[PDB]
């Protein structure tokens, strides 16, 4: 809340009083890990070193999952907040493409809910192949609109990937769907990631993997082989304070998405 | 019982699993007033003050 | 903080929209250029800059030049959202202007386009003020000032006692502000009027 | 509750596992306070320190 | 096209084409009956084409 303040009637007129309000907001730590085993006689004739291979591709992965759980909403956690996506679709931050006439105009209708919020747009995330999407769009007048009109020419090379000067960021990690979102904007200052463990690798010589029901499947020692785990520990928070603008925690939102138009 | 006790977060004292605190709020920055910036400003030394206009 | 933003805010809707002023305080900057007739609609004509330029006409035939604007929270974004019939953008020039350029400085005509940012802007009542913003004076009195009371009493209109800080283990903060408003509108050749002549103009919303 | 042990039954017998458990206790601060007046007069004409007296 | 490799996580790095296709460029008009190769605003019949190229 904010207190209020109040005209005085005149000299020894009665003053009044006023009070404040605060609240709390949380972050939950959630764990993903996985882990690999190799047979020792396989690590020691292999000429590639496997362990060192593996281990990028390994952090990718881990990447990957933390990518799709906070943005679009896909095996997230039952304990993390709504994803940026979905959060801002219940909001009403939402633009359906091809509802102006322009895709400018809808990129301009987004900051425009953002501004009404209180918040300001300080970059993009974006589909795949935005950027050839943008190339290959025209005016009602049937001309190029992405540039100026003196480089608008099919001879001349596209500009940087860009929409009113802040970079596209598509998204090349495969992570997101187009029948979900072309564009999504916001103050990336709000969205945050709480590190509780840092991705650590442990080498294992002993013990054993074993099913669901109890079974031994593969036996370290008794069977000559290693195995990698890896473990991050993770918590997200997309973070709107109380603007002055809309005191309101129902349609309040940092983040705002550009959504595929609808079927026949 | 011999086998399948372990220890779970059920088990511990709140003392033992704490919430991580932090002391910052979260708010944004107070806005300053549009007429105390905007208008001209002059130093008041009494209740009124006044001027002679052209009629 | 919140105590001196809360005072900022009172100073503004007092000044500005005229709500819950003062009796000595004369009319404010939005109710005195509808009372005078300084007023235009929201799309009486082709696009906002035409609207704009009926507000800078009206101030002319009063005697008095626009120098700067407040105006509604999100007013930037909906200028550069802005076509005209064939489909080109309004708001800067079309050979300079495409998707992948930055937008400019928030501007109307060459003046900073001031957005108020406090929930003080009622954009049911009008999107944008214009005026000669020299014609327009706050006299600090008193600073504001703070003082802290561990002895005394909070009292009724009555004279009965409602909270007493020795016997009820409390204290209190005060805060007290000193502050005149006056808006200076001259004999001009022009508009010899005191009932018609203004030096601010107002475009309101659409409709009732 | 308490953790439990065992004997092994003979060299290679099978350990036994335990497990131990914690609750909390909650103590709240109450106020007790009084107020003593005395006129000023009372004070200066005293010849006995009446307020390190009265404590 | 180009969108179609960026969807398959590759870059288009050039072309290859039939013959008398820059001729066929230099005619290209919309539906307005404007130039589409070269901006409209800065060609008309008179001046030099552009050296064959695309995007």
């Amino acid at each position: 809340s904010l207190p209020d303040a109040y005209w005085v009637d005149g000299d020894t007129g009665l003053k009044q009083t006023t009070k404040n309000i605060w609240s709390n907001v949380f972050m939950t730590a959630e764990e993903l890990a996985v882990i690999v085993p190799i047979p020792d006689a396989l690590i020691a004739d292999s000429d590639l070193p496997l362990w060192d291979e593996v281990k990028p591709l390994l952090v990718e992965a881990i990447g990957k999952k933390v990518d799709d759980a906070g943005i679009f909403g896909n095996d997230k956690p039952a304990s993390w907040p709504a994803a940026l996506i979905p959060g801002a679709i219940a909001a009403g931050n939402s633009v359906t493409l091809g509802t102006g006439d322009d895709i400018g105009v809808d990129v301009a209708t987004l900051g425009e809910q953002l501004a009404l919020d209180g918040f300001s747009i300080n970059g993009f995330i974006s589909r795949p192949g935005l950027h050839w999407s943008l190339v290959g769009l025209r005016n009602a007048q049937g001309q190029p609109i992405y540039t100026p009109p003196l480089s608008t020419g099919l001879n001349g090379a596209p500009p940087t990937p860009a929409l009113y000067g802040f970079p596209l960021n598509e998204v090349t990690s495969g992570v997101w769907d187009a029948d979900e979102a072309i564009l999504l904007g916001a103050d990336w200052s709000k969205v945050v990631i709480g590190i509780r463990q840092d991705i650590t690798f442990d080498l294992f010589s002993e013990g054993v993997i074993s099913d669901s029901d109890g079974k031994v499947v593969l036996n370290l020692m008794q069977q000559d082989s290693k195995a990698l785990r890896v473990v991050f520990r993770v918590g997200f928070q997309v973070a709107n304070p109380m603007t002055r603008l809309n005191p309101n925690e129902a349609t309040r939102y940092p983040a705002g998405v550009i959504i595929p138009a609808g079927g026949g | 019982a011999g086998f399948a006790n372990i220890q779970g977060r059920a088990d511990l004292s709140d003392v033992h699993l704490p919430d991580q605190v932090i002391k910052d709020v979260l708010q944004t920055a107070p806005e300053a007033s549009v007429l105390l910036n905007r208008a001209r400003k002059v130093r008041m030394s009494s209740k009124k003050t006044k001027q002679p206009v052209l009629a």
